[PDB]
């Protein structure tokens, strides 16, 4: 029983195996019934196997054989446009996966030396995100909020926006998207894939699915294999964006496994090393230097808070790990503010370095006006009289708040974001009725695309507003506001 | 046959020792002879030393250590097919309507794998319920998954019976109702109402199958009856190829039942005492309910909310599994606003401008904006009162109050104890009425004219009756 | 006469405001006590489960 | 060692016993010192006995012997007028119990098919409850409120009212009353028995007492054995009413047992199955079909909330199990509005099927009026119609006040609710409304006794009867 | 201090501070695997601080004449007076000298909150 063992007991997805003396920690084993398992616990007289399937198959006396393999997943460009399970098996119903290689799930993150400072934007196409909380390539931007607030909507719009560049020739701009569905029901993933294919965003995307019915070890293991899939692009000089929807459900799966292995519980019964889990997952997102081919991997963790409680264990862990947060709130959602981002709580710690120079230029004072507006609104609510300057603050802030509204699956290019933020911040909207802002935007862009196309072309190709462009933009805004 | 001896009995849990070393596989059904007839136990774990730990599907009282156990050689299996229509079935599949054996040619195990990813089918067709708040702010989807959330005594049961009454006849396919740990009185009431309205017909063709594991049952039964309901519904979906309504009341009782046995099975308790396996157990159950390319299942589920705490792990984890949600609230109920649906927390996938059109979406979004403003002004209204509000805030609060009261509606089922005649409202009529209310056309109507009526026509008529 | 009526009305309005706020304080004191007990119970349950592993 | 065992250990009310091989699960066992227990855990080589008594009475090494009976209690009509402990031993000191049989403490509630719709009234004699929250025979209606708000007063007046029929000759109308005091002070139960004996309500009542000092298992068990006692009336075609005062204290005792068994604490430290405790208890309240003998067992659980929190764990559980709720509000009780029914939260889902037809006629559309009056009060916190509504609602509420131990027959309630809804009280000062009733009824007994007898016998107001009631009411009100 | 107390002398003892003693006692008890109580403190922490503080005493003439005066220090996190250990000690002692952070940062020092501070021995000890 050096390379084999036999089951002492089995239940609730855990098997206890006698023997397997030479097994490595976290090595895979195969039961004689054909179900596979992973040896999480090595103990003086036992091995604790967590099963990748129904424990109906395993029974006491079942013979167990070493695989000699740590978890690994196929990787390469052949996975693009495919849906794969936690171990890289195709589940979309199409042909096999043409792997360029295989990579272990648990892998050391790049150290201090390989990396380079984050300086390339991840253009989400969302006005609020790109203007106030920029995301850079190699950044780890948390998306956090209550149920049904728009977290997946934000990540999905970020994925959909990349179609502008993924059809181009410049391999340095193209961003390949991996989406990891953890604990979601398979029908939600099917709707997601039809959304991607309808917008034709699937041909550059990858879906890793560990849905609700799949054994707890697979829901645990999906983020790591998805990270290994994304890391091929990083390590071969390409760019990847990995969305972990949702890491809280992965933490729940690990709580299940750890509790059934009888590892000592911690706060809220989570195991004592869940921070080690999410940290060793998220540190793999990095921006590499020229010596390493300048590739990158960007992470967008999704965290579902309960009742807005950010003090909970996992929320605090991931907030303290990530490089910033996008906070979504239900109150803003029903007030009609979509994507409902709380721009006061949201923070990007990479900051303006990740922002397109044009949008940095025009968006500079937007943050100040919105902060002042949020401070002042209490005066209007409290029934107090308003000073002239506070009234001006309200008229500005309400229209800026209206201007950040955006419909689902309708991302904007930065050539389209810059004019809007410019017009709003310079106060050229202050005269328009608050109801008509949505009419303004749709018209103003239509105006610029028709009568001022040179400005949009130059903004896109240069990415920066020279004085001539800014003056022409001023003239165009004044022209159209004199509708 | 394979036989064993009972060695331990604790609550619903029984340990069986098999001297014949070929142990029964997990989930196998085991049988003990008793004066009641057979007692059925389900294998849950293998403990080692030829001992298996099992969950009793009925009361363990009267068991004696050393009592003989027979292995059935398979999981709990229940009748399927059209022979189950018009009949009431026990958890272990026995009839309890006292009309004799169920003569189905096939009998299927209650434990089965969910459909694969490739088998999923998705659609965006509105299921008109006739209920103003649902049809306006949280439309239901045919072939989708629907969940009522609500604490004790808010009206989950009356809402479920209203949905049954409205939708069963219009559906025209087959139906399955699974009572999971809910009131036996209401099981009898549903049975007699169905038998009187002809959807059940003891002398002819019936279109609904009933399964009941009501709340008087031990946790072992409550933890499995839902799977029997699922098995009959899945047989209709896959083998008959029909379209199926699947009602479950109350699915939380499934999760709760597992918790009751979780400690006895030797697991370390999870947060607030739930079993570690809560998430995966509920996934394994609920994602069998999905519609597939073989057929459509439109499942309506009632979810209990312990202590009105929506953050409780069970409701919180159940939220992830639904296309439409209807959060009943005690706060709304105390206002007398039945059916007590929370118009802001209630949410649906199909409230999408591409599905319901731009007009419906605009009306619903404006309604929710008005209601959210009114809720944001609650503290000010309480402390300073109406006078100090901005004038347009006064107007918004008045329209929000009228919208609140206009979302109430009398169901025919509640007529027994409300005394208000039942009322039903079409979707287009609802949208038109709320668009009219938003546009200020009825600002001059007193707000009590909006309470417990259906359609703006009844609002004006009640305005006349209040003016008299 | 208008000035006198204004000041009298403001007196009465602030009186009503204070009384309403006092009622709200009573309600939230009740809710606070309930939350206090719940927090203590939950933390203690976590500790006890940790001990009895 | 097959029919006997020896105590291995004793502690926290649990005795671990060695032997008792042939013991049945939940069997009742007798210890050497005479204290009894339930064999709750059957384990390899040992048994866990929950002690129905203080563990001072049990020592290591003491012999324990089987009884061969699942825990059961005497039942029958010989228990009428008796006070018994949780196991049916008489404690009133009046001698042995003439049991018609024995029934297990815990029994499966009747299923879906045996039952019938609830269609007969439990006459409480309280204007507010009979009018706004009808209770039917076979219903299970929660009485919930803060401490000292009249919960036991409501249940006790309901028990007292049955004297009108239990003195008669027709068992189709009689209603035998069982009352469990769980965790209550023993002096309180003694005084309650005295109160029943004063009003002669004892000769048809049964009291099952597990008072505060008694071991937790007895407090846990008492509701189940009292339910078994009432189920004898249910199953033999008779009608019974069972009051649980309180179920909350039963839940506390069960929490004591479960935590001393070291089972995981759940929400509010209650065990996970605290729901099943009340569910399998209250589902036994049922109305049986003609094939099953037409008997019934009505239940009136009593729940004590802290600070009026109906959202707490146990309150919400019992609200989930019961057919309705009567919410007794401390704020109303302090203002002298007694029986203090909060008509906004109180609901009876059985509703009209349980109500007397005459009350359904006169009390029609009254449930809405009082909540509308409360909304009018909130709005004021005036339009002429709202002023009229306020005036009538105040005086209706004055009609809904009622003194303790003074139930009214429906023949007496109907004239008053008629005068209220039809607005005759609107001309009479509030302070005199309490006099009005006393005078008004006294008039109808004095000069219109035929009308009251007709209301009693027929149960409905025909056009002639309704117009006669109108005429008499107007004649008095003008007088 | 009790040596001075017993031998007819007067002693003052300052416990700076009892919160950290309670923390250390919690550490000992949890690492000895004794059953935890509220907030993971041991089952008998009240019997820690009472056992300590009741030794401060004023002895009658028959027992010599001696005094031991205790000024325990307690650190309230965020100024929370209702915490467990502060709740114990506040009931244990014969009064409070309560120091408020707001007064301290206003420059009002020693910053004693006179409203909350009380001496239950009070005027009996005060200089005439
Ligand atoms: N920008 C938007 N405009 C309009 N509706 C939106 C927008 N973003 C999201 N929604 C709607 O909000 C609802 C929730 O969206 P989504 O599924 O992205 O949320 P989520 O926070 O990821 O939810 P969950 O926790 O259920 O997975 C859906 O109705 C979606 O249509
Ligand atoms: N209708 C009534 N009129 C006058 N006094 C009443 C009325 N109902 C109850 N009381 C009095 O109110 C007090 C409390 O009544 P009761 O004992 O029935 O309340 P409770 O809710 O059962 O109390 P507890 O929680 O202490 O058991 C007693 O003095 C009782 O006499
Ligand atoms: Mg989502
Ligand atoms: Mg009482």
């Amino acid at each position: 029983l050096n390379e084999t063992g036999r089951v002492l007991a089995v239940g609730d997805g855990i098997a206890r195996v006698f023997g397997l003396n030479n097994i490595q920690a976290e090595e895979l084993v195969e039961f004689s019934s054909g179900v596979k398992g992973m040896a999480l616990n090595l103990e003086p007289g036992q091995v604790g196997i967590v099963l990748f399937g129904s424990d109906r198959l395993v029974k006491e006396g079942e013979l167990v054989k070493r695989t000699g393999n740590i978890v690994d997943v196929p990787v390469g460009p052949g996975l693009l446009g495919r849906v794969v399970d936690a171990l890289g098996n195709p589940i979309d119903g199409k042909g096999p996966i043409d792997a360029a290689g295989r990579s272990r799930a648990q892998v050391k993150a790049p150290g201090i030396l390989p990396r380079r400072s984050v300086h390339e934007p991840v253009q989400t196409g969302l006005k609020a995100v790109d203007a106030l909380v920029p995301i850079g390539r190699g950044q780890r931007e948390l998306i956090i909020g209550d149920r049904q607030t728009g977290k997946t909507a934000v990540a999905l719009d970020t994925i959909l926006n990349q179609k502008r560049w993924n059809n181009g020739s410049d391999e340095s701009k193209k961003l390949y998207c991996v989406y990891v569905a953890v604990g979601q029901k398979r029908s939600t993933v099917a709707q997601l894939v039809q959304t991607l294919e309808q917008h034709d965003a699937m041909k550059y995307s990858i879906i890793v699915a560990a849905t609700a019915s799949e054994a707890a070890p697979l829901q645990y293991l999906a983020p790591f294999t998805a990270a290994s899939i994304g890391e091929w692009f990083r390590d071969n000089g390409k760019h990847a964006l990995i969305v972990y929807d949702d890491l809280s459900k992965q933490a729940v799966a690990y709580r299940q496994l750890s509790l059934l292995l009888r590892r000592p519980p911690g706060r809220e019964a989570y195991p004592g090393d869940v921070f080690y889990l999410h940290s060793r997952l998220l540190e793999r997102a990095a921006k590499l230097s020229e010596k390493e081919g300048s590739g990158s991997l960007t992470a967008l963790p999704v965290i579902e808070t309960q009742g807005g409680d950010v003090s909970a264990y996992i929320p605090t862990n991931v907030i303290s790990i990530t490089d910033g947060q996008i906070f979504l709130e239900a109150e803003l959602f029903y007030k009609g503010i979509r994507p409902a981002i709380n721009v006061g709580l949201s923070v990007s710690r990479v900051g303006s370095a990740a922002q397109v120079k044009a949008l940095k230029q025009v968006a500079g004072s937007l943050k100040l006006f919105l902060a002042q507006y949020r401070e002042v609104a209490a005066f209007a609510q409290f029934g107090s009289d308003l000073d002239a300057s506070t009234k001006q603050t309200l008229v500005r802030g309400e229209r800026l708040t209206q201007l950040l509204k955006q419909n689902q699956y309708s991302p904007l290019a930065t050539e389209e974001q810059v004019p809007l933020i410019y017009a709003g911040v310079n106060g050229h909207l202050d005269g328009i009725e608050l109801s008509r802002i949505g009419e303004f935007e749709s018209s103003f862009l239509s105006y610029l695309k028709s009568n001022h196309n040179e400005l949009l072309t130059e903004i896109r190709e240069k990415g920066e507003l020279s004085k001539e462009l800014l003056a022409s933009l001023k003239s165009a805004t004044e022209s159209f506001v004199a509708t | 046959p394979i036989t064993g001896k009972v060695t331990a009995v604790i609550g619903a849990i029984v340990d069986v020792h098999f001297e014949q070393s070929e142990l029964p596989a997990i989930l196998n059904a085991l049988e003990i002879k008793t004066p009641q007839g057979k007692l059925v136990l389900e294998v849950a774990q293998h403990l080692g030393e030829n001992t298996v730990r099992t969950i009793a599907m009925d009361g363990t009282e009267g068991l004696v250590r050393g009592e003989k156990v027979l292995d059935t050689g398979g999981p709990i299996s229940v009748p399927v097919g059209r022979e189950t229509l018009g009949r009431i079935i026990n958890v272990i599949g026995e009839p309890i309507d006292e009309r004799g054996p169920i003569k189905s040619k096939l009998r299927k195990p209650i434990h089965a794998d969910p459909p694969s990813f490739a088998e999923q089918s998705t659609s965006a067709e509105i299921l008109e319920t006739g209920i103003k708040v649902v049809d306006l702010l949280a439309p239901y989807a045919r072939g989708g998954k629907i969940g009522l959330f609500g604490g004790a005594g808010v009206g989950k049961t009356v809402f479920i019976q209203e949905l049954i009454n409205n939708i069963a006849k219009a559906h025209g396919g087959f139906s399955v109702f699974t009572g999971v740990g809910e009131r036996t009185r209401e099981g009898n009431d549903l049975y007699r109402e169905m038998k009187e309205t002809g959807v059940i017909n003891l002398e002819g063709e019936s279109k609904v199958a009933l399964v009941f594991g009501q709340m008087n049952e031990p946790p072992g039964a409550r933890a499995r009856v839902a799977l029997t309901g699922l098995t009959i519904a899945e047989y209709f979906r896959d083998e008959e190829g029909q379209d199926v309504l699947l009602f479950i009341d109350n699915i939380f009782r499934f999760t709760q039942a597992g918790s009751e046995v979780s400690a006895l099975l030797g697991r370390i308790p999870s947060a607030v005492g739930y079993q570690p396996t809560l998430a995966t157990d509920m996934g394994l159950l609920q994602e069998r309910i999905t519609t597939t390319k073989k057929g459509s299942v439109t499942s309506v589920q009632a979810v209990y909310v312990p202590a009105d705490d929506l953050t409780d792990p069970a409701p919180a984890t159940t939220f992830a599994h639904l296309d439409a949600t209807t959060v009943l609230s005690r706060g709304i109920s105390e206002l007398g606003i039945y059916p007590a649906v929370d118009p802001l927390d209630s949410k649906s996938r199909l409230l999408d401008a591409a599905v319901v059109g731009q007009e419906h979406y605009d009306v619903a979004s404006k309604v929710q904006e008005t209601l959210q403003t009114y809720k944001s002004l609650q503290d000010i209204i309480a402390i300073l009162g109406m006078d100090e509000l901005s004038e347009q805030d006064k107007l918004t609060v008045e329209r929000a109050r009228k919208i609140q009261r206009f979302l109430s509606q009398p169901f025919a089922v509640a007529e027994v104890f409300t005394g208000i005649p039942g009322k039903l409202v079409r979707l287009k009529d609802t949208v038109a009425s709320f668009k009219a209310v938003l546009e200020g056309k009825y600002d001059n109507i007193p707000e009590h004219a909006f309470y417990m009526v259906g359609g703006i026509e009844d609002v004006v008529a009640k305005a006349e009756k209040l003016a008299a | 006469q208008g000035y006198a009526a204004e000041i009298s009305a403001r007196r009465n309005a602030m009186d009503n405001a204070s009384k309403n706020a006092g009622d709200m304080i009573n309600r939230y004191s009740i809710l606070y006590n309930r939350t206090r007990q719940a927090v203590i119970t939950n933390e203690l349950v976590d500790i006890i489960t940790g001990a009895s592993s």
